[PDB]
């Protein structure tokens, strides 16, 4: 539940960041996107391993 | 290791470390030492 | 672990439909890189458990650890200085809210 | 003071070869979009393909056509023996069906 | 048009069968053109699965009584004799699979269906092909076509399975809204 | 490999001495600048196929 | 009898030797007849298939023949024969390994149950070994039939990949632009041939459905 | 055709470069007769004195 | 050992390819190299995004995602 | 390149025969001593092989020439057997050229700018060379035996004093005319290899250097150097085996190392000397072949250019 | 023996394989500073 | 390039997922579907023919292209004898394909608009 | 605990790296359609350095 379900829904099922994602940052508000980052797909081996 | 056996398979586990044609594993495929 | 990892990898590949040949070539290269990077450390761990780990070796490993961390800290400190001295527009008319 | 150290680093040499390959290929693909056409020098690709089996063939001396032919015959006989052994008890099952009846 | 290359000149049997099935399910090809193809497919399957059963007695009566066959039988182990019989039967079965008149007739019927599709939808017949999944064969696609035919011509053509007749709304494509944009992504 | 202890024997004869061998490759070593420049320019036809050709005016 | 200048030019265009070259595709002997049919209205037919990626297939090789022809880049009989040699070595190694792991038919063993491999693993191990042997045999048969077909097409029928032959003939920066041969360059291509190729028109679809 | 080795003659197409100079161009005076005459004259004159 | 041998063979062959292509086969870049790429799925599919050795047999496209 | 040929003029059969005969005659007359030195070096190295190391690995052709000349025969000693050599070469050239020209005329392409592929040309040349070598083998046998007489001990010598005398002695003493074809298979193999390993590399390098440096005059001679080197590399082992077979005396006792055939000679050579033993006198062989090819090509090109100019071909056609 | 030449060729193959292994060990997999420096040069 | 172009078949992408109007789309008029047409590159005055073919010579026949596992670059690679030996003639269309020296001077080095 | 901290660090890093991709919805009134548009970012350099 903690490592696969909640991260999956917070990452893929919504583009809205959580509070703890940016409360310490000073960027303006913006949404996420899984299809405009890491074109090399270097995160697949990381997550799998 | 071609036509001349230098290493001793009796003191090795796998003979495939180096290319050769004169070495055979003591524990061949299908051999399983079991108590 | 295998079930979860394979499922996650396949889902992440499928969501973006990566080119199989190029991505598999890249991931083979990455796998070899990581495997041979960690093989040396595995060899050191397996070899030092008997008749090899002396005072000189222990001091060498301590020095390697501290040197690696120092090398990383050097770049981190350079970037920290850049952050502290980050340039900005003139405070008079171009950017008055910087204050 | 230092203990005996190994005098060869094969994994290191190959790791460096992989590092070089990764650097060149990744830079060319990302910034030049160029991928080497391995088919142009097809004989090096074939060298890799052959090396994928050459050592195992050499172990059993399969460079000899007589050895290859006898190996194929023996393998076919082994396969047919296994299939016959697997499918034989069907006759016994049919025979004992009469006893059951 | 002997020297004219048809659009599907490079398609395999699997691709041709998939194209036929896709056309039938999309209703480009009507149910009145299938029965000959279905009969040919069933005949081809029957012949392919029955050839060895008829061939092995023929080999026993004719080939296995030849001089070399008797030599092998009498001079080599029974296991080797069985291996030789199995090898020759398998070779004959492969030759039949490759050059069956029934298979040729089925391919000819598929060619006729593809010609009909080309006449009906111009050059767009090439749009019926896709990246067929691996291990899905021409026999599987023919079975799927037969299943769809049975479902559409059965008693449950409107109760359990969709009907063959098309009830698509009559609109103008040049003006009707589209679900996808050429370059951007719509909301 | 897995039959010899990792150690250096007392005898000094085990020292690995360098002994000169075949000299043919040193011919290519000596001719390397010629070979390398030929590969760079003539073999790769750099910068183009007309720079090194005998010049002819246009018809 | 012989016609006017236009008829003579048309006859020359249809002549077998007008376009054919010794080191080129023999199809150029009747290229005009083939071109008139395959280039109707001056348009080149796109035989490619439009695929919307869905991960239903990864290698994109339809079959082992396509895998050898395209992925392995074996477009010539020598390459096909070299791949056949590699496959033969692999098949021999696979058969030897199968026999070693299951000593059936060797050492006088006549039953699968008399093998330590069966003792340790049993029917599932036997099934795995049988499947591996069958898979390697299937691949060997496919590559062998591919090599035989390549030999028949090239060595006997003298068929070859003519694009590859042109690549071999021209090693790069070669000055072989001759006005005598129309196919050498675009400019040298006969003007009348371009018009003749697009002589015919397509047929409108019936839209019967 | 004439013996084991064949001297194959091949034709080529037009090619030209931006610059037609600073390469190799045979001088009109560079001929067998003229070069030989000049060389013989110079060599004989030098050798007599030597 | 299978993994080790595969890795070593691949490394040697790729290194040889890199050296040979970068030292001898730079005269004809078009003949020596193939052009390919793949972009983010948010943007429209790149023209060079296709399976190499099958560009004469298939055309690849995909639906954009957010 | 398949249409880069310019076969706008083709010589007649009589012209080809006469020109080839004359040019090969003068070429053989010029380059015979090198072949003599090469054969003597091969004979003297037979059964021993190269035993020097590094730069000295091989037999010095200059040393062999000086040793031969010191015998007191002057330059006339290097032309011993020249009559037999010339007769054999002329017969071989006549047969090979006739067969090659007939086949080429039968199977030539219609277009003037197209020529048969190098593969087919090599096939035809190899067939013609093998046939000619088989037909004219005895002359080569007699010439090689005469050359090796000096190297061999007097008791082992044959003492031939002309082509006809040697042929008669071989036919009578050894018994039957079949003895005249000793080494015929080796000669056929050597001829085939030499025919197939010359025309390919020459065109290869000539076209490549033309592409590199454009149209120059040194291209032909550079290509000739390359082709001669590679032809020597490919053919020298077969020539050595042929020389050994020819030098094999009829009586087994006379032979220092008796051979039963081509394969037997190759096996004996490998056993008694390394694989390098096939390349004794390589420098002499290379010099001989290069000089022969250069003189032949030069004379043939000059005469053909003159004939084309008389006919009236354009400058580029020539 | 009927395969003396074959025995010589087998010796040559063994020598070549041993030389390959020796070269790989001494110049490719080696960690000797002098050899590394020579390769660097 | 037209072979590499993908927008040509973009119209089929929508119907690959929405079959409802696929038949209506098929019932349209075929103009350039699965076909390539190259506009005239040379002025031709032949009243006999109302259309001329300018397809690449190497791309003329598909029977050899289908089984060739290479990109369609051989057709475009050095197939025309025409050349211009002038210094002012540009050799690279993109004027930004350069380097800022070994000093990496910005913004020339660090902006894609220039390098 | 290390896995939890790794997840938090990855989430923050993903947010930071995704900042630079400015994606917005623009409403075309003529077509009455929302379209997704991508653009670069302009901000204080201290944010980029951190
Ligand atoms: C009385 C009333 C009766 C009413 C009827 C009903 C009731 C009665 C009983 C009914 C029983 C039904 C049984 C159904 C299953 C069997 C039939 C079937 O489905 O066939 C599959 C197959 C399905 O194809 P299809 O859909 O019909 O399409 C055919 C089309 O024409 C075009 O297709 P294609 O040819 O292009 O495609 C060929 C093939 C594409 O090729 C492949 O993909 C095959 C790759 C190699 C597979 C190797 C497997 C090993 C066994 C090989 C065969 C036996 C050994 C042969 C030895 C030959 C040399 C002697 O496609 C496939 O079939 C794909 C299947 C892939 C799935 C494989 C499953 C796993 C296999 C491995 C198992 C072990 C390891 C894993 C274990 C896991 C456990 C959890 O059938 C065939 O078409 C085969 C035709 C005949 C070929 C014969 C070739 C020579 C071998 C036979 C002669 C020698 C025999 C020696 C032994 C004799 C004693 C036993
Ligand atoms: C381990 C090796 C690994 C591979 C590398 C290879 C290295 C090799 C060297 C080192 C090793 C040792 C050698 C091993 C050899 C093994 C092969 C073998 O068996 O060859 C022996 C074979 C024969 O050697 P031999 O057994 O010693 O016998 C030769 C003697 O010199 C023959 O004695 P002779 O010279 O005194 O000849 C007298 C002449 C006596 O004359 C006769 O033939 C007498 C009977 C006919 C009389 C009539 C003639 C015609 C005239 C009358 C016509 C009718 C009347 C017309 C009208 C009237 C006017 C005439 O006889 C002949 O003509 C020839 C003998 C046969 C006569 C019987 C009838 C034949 C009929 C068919 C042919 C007909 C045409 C022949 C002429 C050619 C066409 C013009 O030699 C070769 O094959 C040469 C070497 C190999 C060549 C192929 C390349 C293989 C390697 C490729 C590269 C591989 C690289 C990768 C590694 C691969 C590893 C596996
Ligand atoms: C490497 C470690 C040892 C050496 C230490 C020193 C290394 C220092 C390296 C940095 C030096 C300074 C330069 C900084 C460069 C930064 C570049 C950058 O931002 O690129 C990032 C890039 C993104 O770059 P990008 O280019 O795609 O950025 C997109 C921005 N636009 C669109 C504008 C181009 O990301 C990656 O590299 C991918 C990282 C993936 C990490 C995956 C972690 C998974 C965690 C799983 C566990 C958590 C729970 C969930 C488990 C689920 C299991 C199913
Ligand atoms: C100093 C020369 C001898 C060096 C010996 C040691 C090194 C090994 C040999 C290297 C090559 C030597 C040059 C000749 C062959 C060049 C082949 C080549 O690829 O060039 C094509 C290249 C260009 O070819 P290209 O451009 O048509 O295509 C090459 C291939 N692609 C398509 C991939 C680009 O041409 C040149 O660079 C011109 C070379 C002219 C050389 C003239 C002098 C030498 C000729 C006489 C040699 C006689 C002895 C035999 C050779 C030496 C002993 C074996
Ligand atoms: C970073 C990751 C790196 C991964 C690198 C590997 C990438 C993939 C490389 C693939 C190479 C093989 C050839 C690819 C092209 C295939 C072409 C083709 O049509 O197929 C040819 C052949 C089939 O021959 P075919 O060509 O006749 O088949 C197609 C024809 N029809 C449509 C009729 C079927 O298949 C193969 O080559 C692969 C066969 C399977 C190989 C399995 C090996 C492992 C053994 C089994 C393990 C257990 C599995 C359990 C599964 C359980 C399921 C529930
Ligand atoms: C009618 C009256 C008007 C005048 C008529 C003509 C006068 C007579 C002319 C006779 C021929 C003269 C030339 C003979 C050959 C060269 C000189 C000589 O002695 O050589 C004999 C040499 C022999 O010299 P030798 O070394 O054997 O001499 C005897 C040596 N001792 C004393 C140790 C015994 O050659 C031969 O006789 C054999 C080979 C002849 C055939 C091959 C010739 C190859 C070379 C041809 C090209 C040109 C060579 C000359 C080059 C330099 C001059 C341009
Ligand atoms: C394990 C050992 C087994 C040994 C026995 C079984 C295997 C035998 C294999 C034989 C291979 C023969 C290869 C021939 C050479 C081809 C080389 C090649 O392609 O080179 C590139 C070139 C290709 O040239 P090209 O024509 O394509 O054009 C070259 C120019 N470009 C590159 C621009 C296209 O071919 C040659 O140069 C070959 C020339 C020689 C051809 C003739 C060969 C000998 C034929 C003998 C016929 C019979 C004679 C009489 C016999 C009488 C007794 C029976
Ligand atoms: C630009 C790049 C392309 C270049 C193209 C141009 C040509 C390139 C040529 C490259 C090869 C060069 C070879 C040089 C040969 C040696 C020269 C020399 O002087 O050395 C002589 C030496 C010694 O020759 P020797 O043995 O005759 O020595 C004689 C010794 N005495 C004097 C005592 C009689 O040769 C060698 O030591 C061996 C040389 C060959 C090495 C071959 C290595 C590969 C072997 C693969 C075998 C695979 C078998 C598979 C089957 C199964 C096996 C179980
Ligand atoms: C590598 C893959 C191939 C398969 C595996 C390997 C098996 C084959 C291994 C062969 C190794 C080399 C053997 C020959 C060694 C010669 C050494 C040497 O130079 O000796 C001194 C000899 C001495 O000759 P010399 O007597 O003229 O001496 C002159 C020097 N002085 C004056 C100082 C004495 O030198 C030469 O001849 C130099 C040239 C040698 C050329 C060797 C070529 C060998 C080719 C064999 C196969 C046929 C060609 C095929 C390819 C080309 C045609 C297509
Ligand atoms: C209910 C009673 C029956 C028995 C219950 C058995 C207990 C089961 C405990 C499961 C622990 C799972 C650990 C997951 C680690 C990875 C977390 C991660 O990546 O974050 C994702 C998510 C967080 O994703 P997030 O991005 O939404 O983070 C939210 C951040 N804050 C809190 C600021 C809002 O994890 C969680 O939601 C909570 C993670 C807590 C990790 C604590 C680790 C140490 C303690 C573990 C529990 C020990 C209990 C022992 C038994 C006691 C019994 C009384």
């Amino acid at each position: 539940w903690c490592a696969y379900f909640v991260p999956y829904n917070i990452f893929f099922k919504t583009h809205m960041p959580l509070e703890h994602a940016y409360d310490n940052l000073f960027f303006p508000y913006f949404q996420h996107t899984h299809f405009l980052w890491d074109n090399n797909a270097l995160h697949i081996p990381t997550v799998g391993g | 290791c071609i036509y001349q056996a230098y290493q001793n398979p009796l003191r090795h586990i796998n003979t495939g470390h180096n290319p050769n044609n004169v070495y055979e594993d003591i524990v061949m495929l299908g051999d399983y030492p079991v108590q | 672990g295998l079930l979860l990892g394979l499922s996650s990898i396949y889902y992440l590949m499928y969501v973006r439909l990566l080119p199989f040949n190029k991505i598999i070539f890249a991931w083979i290269l990455v796998a070899m890189f990581l495997y041979w990077l960690l093989s040396g450390f595995v060899f050191f761990v397996k070899k030092y458990q008997y008749s090899k780990f002396t005072a000189a070796i222990q001091r060498f490993w301590k020095r390697t650890y501290i040197i690696f961390w120092v090398i990383e800290a050097g770049t981190f400190s350079v970037f920290f200085y850049l952050t502290l001295n980050a340039s900005s527009e003139p405070v008079y008319m171009y950017d008055q809210i910087k204050i | 003071r230092y203990s005996r150290n190994r005098q060869t680093y094969r994994t290191g040499a190959y790791w460096c070869l992989y590092v070089n390959i990764i650097a060149v290929v990744a830079f060319y693909f990302w910034f030049y979009k160029f991928t080497m056409n391995f088919g142009y020098l097809w004989w090096l690709l074939y060298s890799l393909i052959l090396s994928f089996f050459f050592s195992r063939a050499l172990k059993h001396r399969f460079y000899n056509p007589l050895n290859v032919m006898t190996e194929f015959k023996n393998g076919f006989m082994w396969f047919i023996i296994i299939l016959i052994n697997i499918f034989k008890p069907l006759l016994k099952l049919l025979e004992n069906n009469y006893i059951n009846l | 048009n002997n020297l004219r290359l048809k659009p599907w000149f490079h398609w395999t049997d699997e691709e041709r069968s998939h194209a036929i099935f896709s056309a039938y399910e999309k209703r480009i090809l009507k149910s009145e053109d299938l029965p000959s193809f279905l009969r040919a497919n069933r005949i081809n399957n029957v012949s392919t699965w029955v050839f060895p059963l008829i061939a092995l007695p023929l080999f026993n009566q004719s080939i296995f009584k030849l001089g070399f066959a008797q030599r092998i039988l009498l001079t080599r182990p029974a296991i080797e004799w069985h291996c030789f019989k199995i090898a020759t039967v398998a070779a004959s079965w492969l030759a039949w699979l490759n050059f069956s008149p029934f298979y040729r007739k089925l391919e000819n019927e598929k060619e006729y269906l593809l010609d009909t599709l080309e006449s009906r939808i111009g050059i767009n017949v090439l749009d019926l092909n896709d990246a067929l999944p691996r291990w899905t064969t021409s026999q599987e696609y023919n079975r799927r076509t037969q299943q769809l035919y049975n479902q559409r011509n059965g008693f449950f053509a409107g109760l359990l399975y969709p009907q063959e007749e098309s009830s698509r709304p009559l609109v103008d494509i040049a003006s009707f809204p589209k679900n996808l944009h050429k370059e951007k992504l719509t909301k | 490999e897995s039959e010899d202890l990792d150690f250096q024997c007392e005898s000094f004869k085990s020292q690995h001495f360098r002994k000169k061998g075949p000299i043919s490759q040193y011919l290519i070593l000596g001719l390397l600048p010629i070979l390398y420049f030929g590969t760079e320019f003539f073999y790769n036809h750099y910068p183009d196929e007309d720079y090194w050709r005998v010049a002819h005016p246009p018809p | 009898k012989k016609g006017t200048a236009s008829e003579e030019e048309l006859k020359k265009l249809y002549d077998p030797n007008t376009f054919y070259e010794h080191g080129d595709n023999p199809a150029f002997k009747q290229f005009m007849n083939i071109a008139v049919e395959n280039l109707r209205e001056g348009k080149l037919t796109d035989h490619r298939t439009y695929v919307v990626d869905t991960y239903k297939k990864w290698m994109y090789a339809r079959n082992w023949d396509d895998f050898l022809q395209r992925d392995c880049k074996a477009i010539t009989f020598p390459r096909a024969f070299a791949l056949w040699i590699v496959g033969t070595l692999g098949m021999a190694t696979a058969s030897k390994w199968c026999r070693q792991i299951l000593p059936v038919g060797s050492h006088g063993i006549t039953k699968i149950s008399q093998t330590q491999f069966f003792h340790q693993f049993g029917p599932l191990g036997t099934l795995g070994a049988v499947g591996f042997y069958g898979l390697t045999a299937y691949l060997y048969y496919k590559t062998t039939i591919f090599t035989v077909k390549k030999f028949y097409s090239h060595c006997i029928l003298q068929e070859r990949e003519w694009i590859f032959e042109q690549e071999r003939q021209n090693p790069g920066y070669g000055e072989y632009f001759f006005k005598d041969v129309p196919l050498s360059a675009e400019e040298h291509f006969n003007d009348l041939a371009r018009g003749e190729m697009a002589k015919k028109k397509f047929e409108k679809p019936n839209h019967e459905f | 055709m004439f013996f084991e080795l064949e001297d194959i003659k091949r034709r080529h197409s037009l090619y030209w470069d931006i610059y037609n100079v600073q390469g190799w161009v045979r001088r009109p005076d560079s001929t067998l007769y003229n070069n030989v005459k000049r060389g013989v004259t110079a060599g004989v004159v030098a050798s007599l004195v030597q | 050992l299978s993994f080790v041998y595969l890795s070593y063979r691949l490394a040697w062959v790729l290194f040889a390819y890199v050296l040979i292509y970068n030292h001898f086969l730079l005269g004809d870049i078009g003949k020596t190299f193939n052009v390919g790429e793949w972009d983010h799925r948010l943007k429209p599919s790149a023209e060079r995004d296709y399976p190499t050795r099958y560009e004469s047999l298939y055309i690849l496209d995909r639906t954009q995602k957010w | 390149m398949n249409y880069s040929y310019k076969r706008y003029w083709e010589p007649s059969t009589a012209e080809v025969i006469g020109l080839s005969l004359s040019v090969n005659t003068i070429s053989a007359a010029l380059t015979y001593p090198i072949e003599f030195v090469k054969v003597r070096s091969q004979i003297r190295t037979e059964g021993v092989g190269i035993r020097s190391k590094n730069l000295y690995m091989g037999i010095n052709p200059n040393k062999v020439f000086r040793e031969i000349h010191a015998t007191g025969n002057g330059l006339r000693g290097f032309y011993q057997g020249f009559e037999s050599h010339l007769i054999g070469r002329l017969s071989y050239l006549f047969i090979r050229n006739l067969t090659y020209k007939i086949i080429y005329d039968r199977t030539k392409p219609v277009k003037a700018h197209n020529d048969l592929s190098h593969r087919e040309k090599g096939v035809i040349a190899g067939f013609a060379g093998g046939l000619a070598a088989f037909l004219t083998s005895p002359a080569d046998l007699v010439n090689t035996r005469t050359i090796a007489e000096g190297g061999k001990p007097k008791e082992w010598r044959w003492g031939y004093k002309g082509l006809m005398d040697g042929i008669n002695k071989i036919a009578a003493t050894e018994g039957g005319n079949a003895a005249l074809f000793r080494g015929s298979y080796a000669n056929v193999l050597r001829a085939v290899i030499l025919n197939i390993s010359l025309t390919g590399p020459f065109d290869y390098l000539n076209e490549k250097i033309w592409i590199t440096f454009g149209d120059m005059t040194w291209n032909k001679y550079a290509a000739l150097l390359w082709a001669s080197f590679w032809g020597s590399v490919a053919t020298l082992p077969f020539d050595n085996i042929r020389t050994r077979l020819y030098a094999q005396n009829a009586d087994p006792t006379k032979n220092r190392l008796t051979y039963s055939g081509w394969a037997d000679a190759a096996k004996k050579l490998i056993q008694h000397e390394g694989i390098s033993g096939f390349y004794v006198g390589f420098y002499a062989f290379y010099i001989r072949t290069f000089l022969y090819a250069w003189t032949t090509v030069f004379i043939t090109d000059k005469i053909t250019s003159d004939w084309k100019r008389k006919a009236g071909l354009k400058e580029w056609q020539i | 023996n009927y395969f003396y030449y074959l025995d010589r060729i087998k010796k040559l193959f063994t020598y070549l394989n041993d030389l390959r292994k020796h070269i790989l060990k001494k110049y490719v997999y080696t960690i000797n500073h002098k050899r590394i420096a020579i390769n660097y040069l | 390039f037209p072979f590499l172009e993908k927008m040509k078949y973009n119209q089929y992408k929508e119907y690959k997922n929405d079959y409802l109007f696929y038949l209506d789309f098929l019932k349209k008029e075929i103009t350039d579907d699965h076909s390539f047409f190259w506009k005239a590159r040379k002025v031709i005055k032949l009243p006999q023919y109302s259309v001329f073919s300018f397809v690449p010579l190497k791309l003329m026949m598909w029977k050899t292209m289908i089984n060739y596992p290479e990109s369609f670059w051989y057709a475009a690679s050095r197939v025309v004898q025409s050349r211009r030996k002038k210094v002012f003639v540009t050799k690279c269309s993109a004027r930004t394909l350069t380097t800022a020296g070994w000093t990496f001077i910005t913004p020339f080095s660090s902006n894609i608009k220039y390098t | 605990l290390l896995l939890y901290i790794l997840w938090l660090e990855f989430y923050q890093f993903y947010h930071i790296l995704s900042f630079y991709g400015n994606i917005n919805w623009a409403f075309d009134y003529d077509e009455y359609i929302w379209t997704l548009e991508l653009d670069t970012r302009r901000t204080r350099l201290a944010n980029n350095y951190i």
